[PDB]
Order: structure tokens, then sequence, then C-alpha cells
């Protein structure tokens, strides 16, 4: 009857961060050591996070300690798992479990467990922004560039290396319903001094330490 | 079920000038009131509570004032870092209400846009997308409508759009519009269409290209 459920999985990338829960039923969590547990895709349990009685002690596996974070909400029977600077090994189905008995002793097995939540770690820390041309066509027109499917925050934009600055608009990132952002930088220049002065925009990406220029120029 | 109204929503003035924004509660909130400034990106910083107590560190142009349900934030002599949002706030013990935000910002004149439409580049289309931007040039005021009509047909859900902050010497705004398409959607039609709605347009302005 005692029943138990895992909250928050998903993809995350190399370094980041994801934050699980435990919510039970049918038992109060307060006296009870609360214990996290993994299974690796080669098969095998790997003992996560343990949380004694009122979290009075605070137990990691040595891969997991200093970078995961066991919590414990006792009034509304909740139980948390932080993961930070993740891993890609860290890659796993994560079960919550509890150390249990008819009669609860000083060393009882997990004689209940969560369905499970899926973690998965993506290998690719940064992504590489593609970077295309916004090329042109009343004596002044526009042009600019397109910064593409990368990640992640945050890029810089110049353009001619930092010599045309006025008529200049880089416009904020948008989150792109892949997970990568997308920004479009501009500038306005005469109609006139298009074929003759030659323009580039300047993509600097300090996370992948990404330096694009790109010439935006008609047909 | 503490209502709590701010006005104006947006609030145009110049530097030096001596400014107010009003905040309202639906009912008796005393003096349990704090204002907060929040500039784009960073996280709101608290500047007076208990309707008129300024924080340490706070300028004196800054004022507060009111009781019950009237408040009143008042900014003399605006300085250009002044330029922000404004939140008002009501803050009981276990929870609290925020107002809608004020935008204050540089009064100028109504600028109508420039409409410049893009369409996506040979390089990209290989790649297997389409990317058709709209671009909406040195604006005034912010508030500014973008429509795409791919073969007149009206689209939604496919369009993201970003705005910049009021620029240091002009005091407009620029809005750039992305239309995002598979390379096989993109190549089932033929006219792309942008169709922008603005104050200082005497109509929408809608710029246009074909497939080649
Ligand atoms: C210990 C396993 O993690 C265990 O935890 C849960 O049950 C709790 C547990 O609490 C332990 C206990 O103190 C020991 C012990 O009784 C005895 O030898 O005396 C000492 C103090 O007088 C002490 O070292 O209680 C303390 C504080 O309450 C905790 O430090 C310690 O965690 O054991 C008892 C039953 O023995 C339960 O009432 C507790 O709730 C369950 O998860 C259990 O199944 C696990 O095996």
């Amino acid at each position: 009857e005692v029943q138990l459920v895992e909250s928050g999985g998903g993809l995350v990338k190399a370094g980041g961060s994801l934050i699980l829960s435990c919510g039970v039923s049918n038992f109060r969590i307060s006296a009870h050591t609360m214990n996290w547990v993994r299974r690796v895709p080669g098969g095998g349990l790997e003992w996560v996070a343990s949380i004694s009685t009122s979290s009075t002690y605070r137990d990691y596996a040595d891969a997991v300690k200093g970078r995961f974070t066991v919590s414990r909400d006792d009034l509304e029977d909740f139980v948390y798992l932080q993961m930070h600077k993740m891993r890609v090994e860290d890659t796993a189905i994560y079960y919550c479990a509890r150390k249990g008995s008819d009669r609860l002793s000083d060393n009882d097995p997990f004689d209940a467990w969560g369905p499970g939540t899926v973690v998965t770690v993506s290998p690719a820390s940064t992504k590489g922004p593609s970077v295309f041309p916004l090329a042109p066509s009343g004596g002044t027109a526009a042009l600019g560039c397109l910064v593409k499917d990368y990640f992640p925050e945050p890029v810089t934009v110049s353009w001619n290396s930092g010599a045309l600055t006025s008529g200049v608009h880089t416009f904020p990132a948008v989150l792109q319903s892949s997970g990568l952002y997308s920004l479009s930088s501009v500038v306005t220049v005469p109609s006139s001094s298009l074929g003759t002065q030659t323009y580039i925009c300047n993509v600097n990406h300090k996370p992948s330490n990404t330096k694009v220029d790109k010439k935006v120029e008609p047909k | 079920a503490v209502v709590m109204t701010q006005s104006p929503s947006t609030l145009s003035a110049s530097v030096g000038d001596t400014i107010t924004i009003t905040c309202r509660a639906s009912q008796s909130i005393e003096t349990w009131l704090a204002w907060y400034q929040q500039k784009p990106g960073k996280a709101p910083k608290l500047l007076i509570y208990k309707a008129s107590t300024l924080k340490t560190g706070v300028p004196s142009r800054f004022s507060g004032s009111g009781s019950g349900t009237e408040f009143t934030l008042t900014i003399s002599g605006l300085q250009f870092d002044d330029f922000a949002t404004y939140h008002c706030q009501h803050y009981a013990g276990y929870s609290a209400t925020f107002g809608q935000g004020t935008r204050v910002e540089i009064k100028r004149t109504v600028a109508a846009p420039s409409v410049f439409i893009f369409p996506p580049s040979d390089e990209q289309l290989k790649s297997g997308t389409a990317s058709v931007v709209c671009l909406l040039n040195n604006f005034y005021p912010r508030e500014a409508k973008v429509q795409w009509k791919v073969d007149n047909a009206l689209q939604s859900g496919n369009s993201q759009e970003s705005v910049t902050e009021q620029d240091s010497k002009d005091s407009t705004y620029s809005l750039s519009s992305t239309l995002t398409l598979s390379k096989a959607d993109y190549e089932k039609h033929k006219v792309y269409a942008c169709e922008v709605t603005h104050q200082g347009l005497s109509s929408p302005v809608t710029k246009s290209f074909n497939r080649g």
C-alpha cells in the first residue's frame, strides 16, 4: 500500500543543475531514513544519498559528494535531491527509497521504492552559434547578422571589428523551443554606400570560445 | 483578497523632472507598502518600505507617502539611472501582492518605425531551416504589433520577437520578430509578408517578398 513518487527528471547539459523531489503516500517521512538510488544504463544500482531522521546526518556517494544535496520536509512529507556540476556518468533512473520494517530498527533494508524518474546528462556543455546574413534590398537601408542555434547566454556582437557603432542594434537573445538561443544584430546604412563599403559582424561566444566573422553583401 | 493598482503603467518624462507614481489598495493596508526599483534582467531592489521609510543607500530624490488606500512614489529631479520599472507592494505577514508595474522612460515624440523584411539566407536553407526576419527600426512609443502573413494566411506560434532598450541618444525602440519554418514548409509558399501596426502609422505597413 505504501507509495513513493519521484518528480523532476529530464534532460540537462553537462555542468548543469537539476532538482528532484520525492513525495509519498500512506506513511509519514518523519521517522524514516530517506535515501536516493540510481540505476545506471550498465544495469546496476548506485546508492546516491542518505538523509537521517530529522536531517541529523547526510551521507553521499563519493562521486556525487560536494555536487549533490539531500533535504527533507517532514511537515509536508518531501525529500529533495539537488544535482549540480552534473556529469554524463550521472545519467540514470533515480529512485527514492526508505529504510524500513514492521518495527523500525537501527538498520533496516529499503522496504519501499518510488517508480523512478529519468535523468539524462548530455555530453555537450556548450553549443556552436550558426551565423547567417540578413541581406539588404529610400536612400537608407538595413542589414544584419542572424546568430542562431547556439548557447548559452551570452553572445557579444560588434560591426567592422568595432569601427561601425552608429546605427547598430543588437537585440535580446530569444530562447527557442529547442533549448537553444537566437539573436539578431542589425545596422542602418545609406543605400548609396552599399556596393563600395564592406560590412562584417563580429560574433563573440565566450563559453564555447567561438569567434565568427561574416560579410553581409546583397544577393 | 487585497488588489494593488499602479498608475500610470508607463510614465514618459524628461531628465530633471519631478514625477509621481500612484499606487492604490482595494482595502486599507495601513502603511504596509514597499516600493521597488527593477532594471531589465537585474533583480528588484527595495527603495521604500512602511510607505515612507527609505532604505539605507537609496538617494534623497526618492520619496514615499500615503496611508490606507492611496500611496505615492515621488522622484524629484530625474537621473538617467532612475529610468526603470517601479513595483508597489502590499507586504503582509505571510503573503504579498504587487502592482502591475510602472515603466518610467524618456519622453520624446511619436516616431513611426522603418520596417525591413529579410528572407532566409541560402546557407540556412541548405541546413533544413528557414528564418524570416522582420525589423521595426527606431520607433516611439514601445507599443507595436507585428503579424506574419504567409500567402495572406496569418501565422501564430512560429514567430518570436525581442525589443531593445530605449536608445541612448534618439530615445526610440527597436523590435525584431523571427518567423521560423522548416525548409519543407517554406518551399510550399510564395509570398512572405510582415504587417506592422503602430501609433505613428496612419494604417499598418506591410513589407513583403516572394521566393526569388
Ligand atoms: C538508523 C537507520 O538509519 C534507521 O532510521 C529510522 O528509524 C530511526 C532510528 O533512529 C536512530 C536512533 O538512535 C540510536 C538507537 O536507537 C540506540 O542504539 O540508542 C541511541 C540513542 O539512545 C542511538 O544511537 O534514534 C536517533 C535519534 O532519535 C537517531 O540518531 C538514529 O537515526 O532508529 C529508531 C529505531 O531503532 C527509530 O525510532 C527512528 O525513527 C528508520 O529509517 C529505520 O528503519 C532505519 O534503520
